[PDB]
RNA sequence: UUUUUUUACUUAUUCAAUGAAGCGGGGCUGGACUUGCGUCCAACUUCUGGAGUUAAGGUCC
């Protein structure tokens, strides 16, 4: 049995009662100029009419076909350091025993990347398979990208993630990798993956990276225009 | 209202009757379900016919699955008319 | 002067319903004919209470409680929006924008006249003192009666020292020296 | 009925071409002040 | 590379893409301060001709003065 | 495709307020008109110079 000496109090919140509840109030909240500068300029890059050559870089690979890529790509990873330091040491001790060093070291196969190099790789047509990040900035390192790889017919893909490839390749960020040439026990691989970038990227994104980005309404535009259309339609 | 047929191939050996039914169940529920085999032995020919309740629950389901990458195989999803459904397609479902 | 003579600012309870507060003292502000009335409210959000300044209209006197908002009544002392009073009605320190705590009719004896209302665009055709007529936003808020301490000058000064003692809390220049008076290298008018 | 039968295909959708981590957590804020936080001096 | 692509691209000023960039860094940098420092360069060719490198001492401040 | 006119919009720019506290759109409840169920409009404190703040409580653990 509950204690008779128990009561209950309840409070009013109307208008002129009881003081207010602490609230959330996190939509109000004074931020940092920083915080409300990096908020407002993606809204306001939402709201502009935002030009093909940008706007293609909203469309990017889905979830499978970047995990697959990944799959792909992550068996050519770039030396590391102290792989590179113990490939030295046996070329050094093939030196000292009077061997070349092409006798104890195989030709590498690994992600190519360096945005330099990755655009001569291009130029040369020894790319296979490009995959460009999707939030370089300044987007003008990567905006002629689509078009010098459409005019070279190479196939490429964007993906999300200047910091995943930069996972694939070693570095905190990376603008672009290129794939040239893989193994043989990889090479039935690396064309499926070219097949499919072009079967479900580029063939899906071929009408919709001409268009125009950009141009969306505020949500409270978008209400008032909506009452406005409603209110002219019944009047 | 009216059902909605989806021709699928290029399956990887072990997306079978099961495995379709209980991957397509999740966008919408599947009236019948057929995957084309040998008679002579009982192998999967790679193709299969899924025939949904509803129709745009069928071509969401097509555009999302076409040309999905799974074990090696490209997928093809496609949405049949209505017109070129075979009367006899899931005879056998 | 302690502190400025304006309204609360606008808040929920004035947009929506109304909120009582309680005049504590009127008194006397040195260079103003008018004389302030100090009313205290409970704020909303917090146990501690809020001490407002507002120009008095006569009537109002000590102990008396006042209602700020929208569902105030149709009292002398209280803060109405424009829409929600009739028209004829006199009000006095009549914001000339929502929010503005108030601008207008502020002076003794002086108030501004709800002329007419065009709900279809929430406007207000209000009166001022000078006879102008204006346009006001609805949501504009203004306390009902006239400003207290009218016909302050109808009493002539009588008295350079009562005119000193009047301009000297004032800021404003006394003794003034006609231009006509001057030299002419200080004064257009001089010589 | 259509409308649930819609949303349910888009959100199996939305799973199959984006996954699962569709939510995010974020902080409740009783005030609207922003202080500056307290860090290892 | 494609630095000479980034420079044939900075001739076209009066372009849309250009002036899209344009405009919302002109928005960004009167939202910040006077004087600021960047991160890195906005205009990587030209900072590259101009002999900036990306290595430990060059350092990069945006600016802003009336006209 | 361009030149004028007005006629809307908001994203630049400009003004003001606040401790950036309740904006916009729905849901619930009540009232009206309507059509035979869509709008708009309202929720909350008015006899008194008191007091109102440390959540009471419900329900799963």
């Amino acid at each position: 049995p509950k204690n008779p000496l128990l009561e209950k109090r309840p409070r009013n919140f109307g208008i002129g009662q009881d003081i207010q509840p602490k609230r959330n109030l996190s939509r109000m909240v004074k931020w940092p100029e920083y915080i409300r500068l990096q908020r407002q300029k993606k809204i306001l890059r939402m709201r502009l009419k935002v030009p093909p050559a940008i706007a293609q870089f909203q469309y990017t690979l889905d979830k499978n076909l970047a995990a697959q890529a990944f799959k792909l790509l992550n068996k050519y990873r770039p030396e590391t350091k102290q792989e590179k330091k113990e490939r030295l040491l046996r070329e050094a001790t093939a030196i000292k025993e009077g061997k070349k060093k092409e006798d104890v070291s195989k030709k590498p196969y690994t992600v190519k990347y360096g945005l330099n190099h990755v655009v001569g790789l291009i130029e040369n047509k020894k790319a296979s398979l490009v995959l460009i990040a999707n939030d370089v900035d300044p987007i003008e390192l990567v905006v002629f990208l689509p078009a010098l790889c459409r005019k070279m017919g190479i196939p490429y893909a964007i993906i999300k993630g200047k910091a995943r490839l930069g996972t694939l390749v070693h570095k905190k960020t990376a603008a672009v990798v290129a794939i040239t040439e893989v193994r043989s026990e990889d090479k039935n691989e690396l064309a499926k993956l070219i097949s499919a970038v072009k079967e479900g990227y580029l063939e899906k994104v071929e009408d919709t990276r001409k268009r125009w980005g950009g141009g969306i309404m505020g949500f409270k535009a978008q209400k008032r225009e909506e009452k406005r259309k409603k209110s002219l339609e019944t009047a | 209202s009216q059902p909605g047929v989806m021709y699928i191939a290029r399956l990887p050996h072990g997306f079978y009757e099961h495995e379709l039914r209980g991957y397509f169940s999740q966008f919408g529920e599947i009236t019948r379900l057929r995957v084309v085999r040998n008679k002579k032995t009982g192998a999967s020919r790679h193709r299969a016919f899924i025939e949904f309740a509803d129709a745009e629950v069928a071509d969401i389901a097509a555009r999302t699955m076409d040309k999905y990458l799974l074990f090696g195989h490209i997928l093809t999803c496609k949405i049949v008319p209505p017109a070129q459904v075979h009367p006899d397609l899931f005879k056998g479902a | 002067r302690k502190a400025p003579a304006k309204f609360r600012p606008l808040d929920y309870a004035e947009r929506h319903g109304y909120i009582r507060g309680i005049v504590k003292e009127i008194i006397h502000d040195p260079g103003r004919g008018a004389p302030l009335a100090r009313v205290v409210f409970r704020s909303p959000y917090k146990y501690k209470q809020i001490t407002e300044t507002f120009i008095a209209n006569e009537g109002m006197y000590t102990g008396q409680f006042i209602y700020a908002g929208k569902n105030a009544a149709l009292t002398v002392g209280n803060i109405l929006p424009l829409s929600s009073v009739p028209e004829g009605t006199v009000v006095s320190n009549v914001e000339e924008k929502p929010g503005d705590r108030g601008a207008l009719g502020r002076t003794s004896g002086n108030y501004v006249t709800v002329v007419g209302h065009n709900p279809d665009e929430g406007k207000t055709r209000i009166k001022l003192p000078s006879g102008a007529k204006k346009v006001v936003p609805s949501s504009s808020r203004g306390m009902i009666g006239i400003v207290a301490g009218g016909g302050r000058t109808d009493k002539p000064l009588l008295k350079a020292s009562r005119a000193k003692h009047k301009f000297a809390v004032k800021r404003n220049r006394w003794p003034k020296t006609r231009g006509v008076a001057m030299n002419p290298v200080d004064h257009p008018h001089g010589g | 009925s259509k409308a649930a039968k819609g949303a349910q295909a888009k959100k199996a959708a939305q799973a199959a071409l984006k996954g699962v981590h569709s939510h995010k957590k974020t902080k409740v804020r009783k005030s609207t002040t922003f202080h500056r936080p307290k860090t290892l001096v | 590379g494609a630095l000479k692509y980034l420079e044939e691209l900075s001739k076209k000023k009066q372009s849309d893409v250009v002036r899209f960039l344009l405009r919302v860094r002109c928005w960004e940098y009167r939202q910040l301060n006077v004087i600021h420092r960047a991160s890195r360069p906005s205009r990587p060719d030209k900072a590259r001709r101009l002999g900036y490198k990306a290595k430990q001492g060059y350092v990069i401040y945006r600016v802003r003065v009336r006209r």
